[PDB]
C-alpha cells in the first residue's frame, strides 16, 4: 500500500501547480502526496477551534491506521515508517514550480480598479485573502494587510486605505456586510493596539448604522473587546502615556455607544426588536422616565466601563451626554429585568464596582458607594489602586459602617492583622478618616513589637 | 522595550526602599512582581526594621492597579500546578487569545507547560541553539507585561523550577532577553549565579553566530 | 603593609610618570588600583548593610582593573605568580562577600512559596551554595600556601589567616544555618597564649573570637532562617572586612627562590608487554644561598 502510494504519486507530485494536472479538485485529494500536501495547508490555516483540530488529528490518526491494515491485508494476498515515507516524499515530491511576485502583483491590479472590475473579481478575491485577517497566526494577519496595503496602496499612515479609499470605492455599498463581519470577527484575533484603533475608527465611520441587525451584532461583539479583553485595552489606554489617538479611538467608542443608547432609548414595547432570543445576555432595562429597551448585559457593561476612562481630552458632549443618561443626577437608577425569568438582576458586579471606584469621575463613584454590603466593603478595602480621596471617603463610609451594625463585621472577619495593618498604611500614606475601624481593629490586636 | 534601570535594580538589591520611594512608575512595573510578593506573604523575617520597611512597600504599591492581577495570580492553589506539571514531565519523560480569555490558573498551567517544553527540549539537545523554540508569546507587544510578570511567580513560587535553566530558556526564545533582564531584576541576589550558568555554553564567537 | 592604603595609593599614583618600563608600569598602576580598591572599605559602617554592599563594589571594581593590569605585569622572568594568585583569591573572596550579603538581603527580599531547610527553600540552598564556595576558597588558599614555598614566615602566616577567615565565614554559616544540631562544638581554645605578631593579626584573631564566640551564643536558640542569622553574618562579613589587607614581603619582594628542572627519559610508541622503565632526573636550583627561610631535604615525586 505504501508502494502503491509512492508509485501514484509521481503522477501528480511531481506535475507543476496548474489546475488540470490531477483532475482539477477530486483526483487531488485522493493522491496521497497531493492530499497530503492540501490536508497540510488546509491544518496550518480558539478553545473550540482547538478541539475540532484535535478531532482532525485523530481522524488522520485512524485513516493512517487503517492504511496500515490495508498494507497489511495487501501483504497476506500477496503471500498467498509508512506514514513518515508517504509524508517525506510529499515533502520532496518537488511540486509547485512557480507561484515571479511582480507577475502576479501585476496580474492581480486588473482585478480592481481596472476596467475588467467588476463585482465578482472584487468579491471573489475579498472571500479567499480578506478571510485570512481572522486566522490564529499572527503572520497569516501580518502577510494579509502588507498584501492589502501595497496592492492597494495622518495618522496610522499603513493602515490609511482603510480609512481613506476604500470606504470612498463604489465596490463598498454592495460588499460592506462581508467586510463588517470579518474584520468584526477579527476584532477578537487582532493583538496590536494601532491595529484594533483602526478597525474601531473604521466600525465608527462607515457602519450600517441604520439596519438594526448590524448594529446590535456590532455593539455585541464591541461590547465583548471592550469588557472581555483588558491588557489591549490597558496598553491601548495606558493613563501613564495618553495620546490624541486615544482621544480620538474613545470620542469614537463613545459616539458608537450613544448612538445605540439613543436607538434603544427610542425602541417601543410590541415591536420586532422584542424577540424570545437564544442568547442568555438580553436584559430589558426599562428607565425611570418610563421608556423601554432591550439591550445585553455585557453591553451594558462596554457602557459603563467606558465612562470609568475619564473626559475626552477634546470634546465633551457625547461623554456628558452618556454620564447623564447613565448615571443621573439626584435620581434613582434604572431597573433591568432577566428576559429568562423577568426578574430583577445586577448591574455592577465587583470586578465592575472596583473601576467604578477606582475611575476619577466623581458621579461614578458616588454612585458606586451606594449601599455597599460590608462583605463588599472588605472587598474593596483590601484592593489598590484606588486615589486618595476615593480611599478616605470610602473609608468614611466604613467608618458609618461599623459605627451602625459591627455585629455582621466582625462576624465575616476571618482575621483582623493584615487588615489593620493595610488600614494604617491607607491612613498614612495621604488619606484622612478611617481611624475608627483602626482603632477598633487596635483594640483587640495591641501593638507588638519585632 | 524598557528595561530596568540599574538604579531600581540596584536599590531593589540592597532592599533601599527609603529611594525605592524615588522610582518612576512605568520603572516600578517591571520590579513590582517581587514587590508584592514581599508585602503580601510570609515574611519570615519578623524585624521591626522590616515591619517598617514592609510598610513602606505596602504604602508605595498601593497606588498602582496592576497589583489586583498579580493578586489574582497569587491566590492559587500551587500544589495542583506542581503536581499538573510534574505529571506532565514525567508523562514526556494563538495563545494569546487564550491568555485574553483565561483564569489566572490557566494562565500558569499554560506558561509552565509551554515553559518546561522549551527546557526539555534544549537539555535534549546538545546546545545546538533552536532560536525557534516558540514565538506566541514573546512576540505581541499586549502580553509583554503581564506574561514577564506571571513568570516571575512562575519561577518563584513553584521555586522546583530552576533559575539557571529558566534563563538559558529565555535565551532560546525570540524576545527573552528582556523577560531575563527583568527575572534577574526580581531574584536580585541570583545574577552572580545566572552569569555564571550562563557562561559555560559557549566557546567561541561561533563565527557571530545566531 | 601596615594597611595604610590610602596615602600608599597616592604615592603610588605618583609613581608612574617617572619610570621607565612597561612591566613595571602596570606594575605600579596595578598597586594603585589594589591601594584604591582596599581604600575602598576603609567607608564600610557597623549594621549599615546597603553600605556594605555599595563599599564591596566599588572595591571590586578597582580590584579588577587592578588584576588586569597586574596580569599584565608578567614576564617569562620574574612572573608574578604569587601576586596573580593572592590578588585572584582576593577576588574571590569579596565576590563571595558580596554574594552572602546579597542572599542574606534575600532572606527578605524573596520571601518562600506555598511549600508547608524546607520551607525555606532557596535561602537555604543559596545558604548551601556559599558554603561550598567559601571552603572551596579555603581549600584554595591552602594550596597557595602550599605553592609558597619561598616565602618568609610571615606572608604565610598572613595566607593562612586569609584561610581561617574563608573557615570562619563557611563555619559560621553551617552552624547558623545549615547543621546548628550536629555542630555542638566547644571553643575551648587556648587563646591566652595567641601571640599575635603584628597589629594585623591581632586584629584578625580578634574578630575571629568575636564571630565565634557569637556563633556559640547562637547555637540553637532561633529558627535557622531568622534575621538573627543574616544579622550575625552581616556583622561578621563588616567586621572581617573592616580590618585593612595587609600585602607582605613575598608579595613585594622574592628571596631563596628554587626550582627543578625535572629531566626524563623523553608520541612515544612502546611495546604493551615491555612495559616502560622511566629514569627521572632533577637538580634543585636557588638564587643566592640555597636554605635562608626553608631546608629542603626530599623530594617526593608522585606521578600518575
Amino acid at each position: 500500500i505504501s508502494t502503491l502510494y509512492w508509485k501514484a504519486w509521481p503522477l501528480l507530485l511531481v506535475v507543476a501547480a496548474f489546475n488540470p494536472e490531477n483532475i482539477g479538485l477530486a483526483a487531488w485529494e485522493e493522491y496521497p502526496t497531493l492530499k497530503m500536501l492540501m490536508e497540510m495547508v488546509m491544518t496550518n490555516n480558539t478553545l473550540t477551534d482547538e478541539e475540532t483540530r484535535t478531532e482532525m488529528l485523530n481522524r488522520e490518526l485512524q485513516t493512517a491506521q487503517r492504511e496500515k491494515q490495508e498494507i497489511l491485508a495487501f501483504e497476506g494476498h500477496l503471500a498467498a515508517h509508512i506514514l513518515d515515507q508517504v509524508k517525506s516524499l510529499n515533502q520532496s515530491l518537488r511540486l509547485g514550480h512557480l507561484l515571479k511576485q511582480r507577475q502576479l502583483l501585476g496580474r492581480l491590479q486588473d482585478l480592481l480598479l481596472g476596467p475588467k472590475a467588476d463585482e465578482q473579481t472584487t468579491c471573489e478575491v475579498l472571500d479567499y485573502f480578506l478571510r485570512r485577517l481572522g486566522s490564529s497566526q499572527v503572520a497569516s494577519r501580518v502577510l494579509a494587510m502588507k498584501g492589502l496595503s501595497l496592492v492597494l496602496s495622518d495618522v496610522l499612515q499603513g493602515y490609511q486605505w482603510l480609512l481613506r479609499d476604500l470606504p470612498r470605492l463604489p465596490l463598498f455599498d454592495s460588499v460592506r456586510s462581508t467586510t463588517a463581519l470579518a474584520l468584526q470577527q477579527a476584532i477578537h484575533m487582532e493583538t496590536d493596539p494601532q491595529t484594533i484603533s483602526a478597525y474601531l475608527i473604521y466600525l465608527s465611520q462607515h457602519t450600517p448604522v441604520e439596519e438594526q441587525a448590524q448594529h446590535s451584532d456590532l455593539a455585541l461583539d464591541v461590547a465583548r473587546l471592550v469588557v472581555e479583553r483588558s491588557t489591549i485595552m490597558s496598553h491601548l489606554f495606558s493613563k501613564l502615556s495618553p495620546s490624541a489617538a486615544s482621544d480620538a479611538v474613545l470620542s469614537a467608542l463613545l459616539s458608537i455607544f450613544s448612538r445605540y443608547v439613543r436607538r434603544m432609548r427610542q425602541s417601543k414595547e410590541g415591536e420586532e426588536v422584542y424577540s424570545w432570543s437564544e442568547s442568555q445576555d438580553q436584559v430589558f432595562l426599562r428607565w425611570s422616565s418610563g421608556e423601554t429597551a432591550t439591550m445585553h448585559i455585557l453591553v451594558v457593561h462596554a457602557m459603563v466601563i467606558l465612562l470609568t476612562l475619564g473626559p475626552p481630552r477634546a470634546d465633551d458632549s457625547e461623554f456628558q451626554a452618556l454620564l447623564d443618561i447613565w448615571f443621573p443626577e439626584e435620581k434613582p437608577l434604572p431597573t433591568a429585568f432577566l428576559v429568562d425569568t423577568s426578574e430583577e438582576a445586577l448591574l455592577l458586579p465587583d470586578w465592575l464596582k472596583l473601576r467604578m471606584i477606582r475611575s476619577e469621575v466623581l458621579r461614578l463613584v458616588d454612585a458606586a458607594l451606594q449601599d455597599l454590603e460590608p462583605q463588599q466593603l472588605l472587598l474593596f478595602v483590601q484592593s489598590f489602586g484606588i486615589p486618595v480621596s476615593s480611599m478616605s471617603k470610602l473609608l468614611q463610609f466604613l467608618d458609618q459602617a461599623v459605627a451602625h451594625d459591627p455585629q455582621t463585621l466582625e462576624q465575616n472577619i476571618m482575621d483582623k492583622n493584615y487588615m489593620a495593618h493595610l488600614v494604617e498604611v491607607q491612613h498614612e500614606r495621604g488619606a484622612s478618616g478611617g481611624q475608627t475601624f483602626h482603632s477598633l481593629l487596635t483594640a483587640s490586636l495591641p501593638p507588638r513589637r519585632d | 522595550l524598557q528595561f530596568v534601570s540599574p538604579f531600581a535594580f540596584e536599590a531593589m538589591q540592597k532592599v533601599d526602599v527609603v529611594c525605592l520611594a524615588s522610582l518612576s512608575d512605568p520603572e516600578l512595573r517591571l520590579l513590582l512582581p517581587c514587590l508584592v510578593r514581599m508585602a503580601l506573604c510570609a515574611p519570615a523575617d519578623q524585624s521591626q526594621s522590616w515591619a517598617q520597611d514592609k510598610k513602606l512597600i505596602l504604602r508605595l504599591l498601593s497606588g498602582v492597579e496592576a497589583v489586583n492581577s498579580i493578586v489574582a495570580l497569587l491566590s492559587v492553589d500551587f500544589h495542583a500546578l506542581e503536581q499538573d506539571a510534574s505529571k506532565e514531565q514525567q508523562l514526556r519523560h494563538g495563545l494569546t487569545l487564550e491568555f485574553e480569555h483565561s483564569d489566572s490558573p490557566r494562565r500558569l498551567r499554560l506558561v509552565l507547560s509551554e515553559l518546561l517544553a522549551i527546557m526539555n527540549k534544549v537539555s535534549e539537545s546538545n546546545g545546538e541553539f533552536f532560536f525557534k523554540s516558540s514565538e506566541l508569546f514573546e512576540s505581541p507587544v499586549y502580553l509583554e507585561e503581564a506574561a514577564d510578570v506571571l513568570c516571575i511567580l512562575q519561577a518563584e513560587l513553584p521555586s522546583l523550577l530552576p533559575i539557571v535553566d529558566v534563563a538559558e530558556a529565555l535565551l532560546h526564545v525570540r524576545n527573552g532577553a528582556w523577560f531575563l533582564c527583568l527575572l534577574v531584576a526580581n531574584v536580585p541576589d541570583s545574577f552572580n549565579e545566572v552569569c555564571r550558568g550562563l557562561i559555560k555554553n559557549g566557546e567561541r564567537q561561533d563565527e557571530e553566530s545566531l | 603593609r601596615m594597611g595604610n592604603h590610602d596615602m600608599a595609593k597616592e604615592l603610588y599614583q605618583s609613581l608612574l610618570t617617572q619610570v621607565a618600563s612597561e612591566h613595571f608600569y602596570f606594575w605600579l598602576n596595578s598597586l594603585k588600583e589594589f591601594s584604591h580598591a582596599e581604600q575602598c572599605l576603609t567607608g564600610l559602617q557597623e549594621e549599615n548593610y546597603s553600605s556594605a554592599l555599595s563599599c564591596i563594589a566599588e572595591s571590586l571594581k578597582f580590584y579588577h582593573k587592578g588584576i588586569a593590569s597586574l596580569t599584565a605585569a608578567s614576564t617569562p622572568l620574574n612572573p608574578l605568580s604569587f601576586q596573580c594568585e593572592f590578588v585572584k583569591l582576593r577576588i574571590d573572596l569579596l565576590q563571595a562577600f558580596s554574594q552572602l550579603i546579597c542572599t542574606c538581603n534575600s532572606l527578605k527580599t524573596s520571601p518562600p512559596p506555598a511549600i508547608a531547610l524546607q520551607r525555606c527553600g532557596r535561602i537555604s540552598n543559596q545558604m548551601k551554595q556559599s558554603m561550598e564556595e567559601f571552603r572551596s576558597l579555603a581549600s584554595r588558599y591552602g594550596d597557595l600556601y602550599q605553592a609558597s614555598f619561598d616565602a618568609d614566615s610571615a606572608t604565610l602566616r598572613n595566607v593562612e589567616l586569609q584561610q581561617q577567615s574563608c573557615l570562619l565565614i563557611s563555619h559560621a554559616i553551617e552552624a547558623l544555618i545549615l547543621d546548628p544540631e550536629s555542630a555542638s562544638f566547644q571553643e575551648y581554645g587556648s587563646t591566652g597564649t595567641a601571640h599575635a605578631d603584628s597589629e594585623y593579626e591581632r586584629r584578625m584573631m580578634s574578630v575571629y573570637n568575636h564571630v565565634l564566640e557569637e556563633v556559640e551564643s547562637l547555637n540553637r536558640k532561633y529558627t535557622p532562617v531568622s534575621y538573627m542569622h543574616t544579622a550575625c553574618l552581616c556583622n561578621a562579613i563588616i567586621a572581617l572586612l573592616k580590618v585593612p589587607l595587609s600585602f607582605q614581603r613575598y608579595f613585594f619582594q622574592k628571596l631563596q627562590s628554587t626550582s627543578i628542572k625535572l629531566a626524563l627519559s623523553p608520541p612515544i610508541a612502546v611495546q604493551n608487554n615491555q612495559q616502560l622503565a622511566l629514569k627521572v632526573e632533577g637538580v634543585v636550583q636557588h638564587g643566592s644561598k640555597p636554605g635562608l627561610f626553608r631546608k629542603i631535604q626530599s623530594v617526593c615525586l608522585n606521578v600518575s
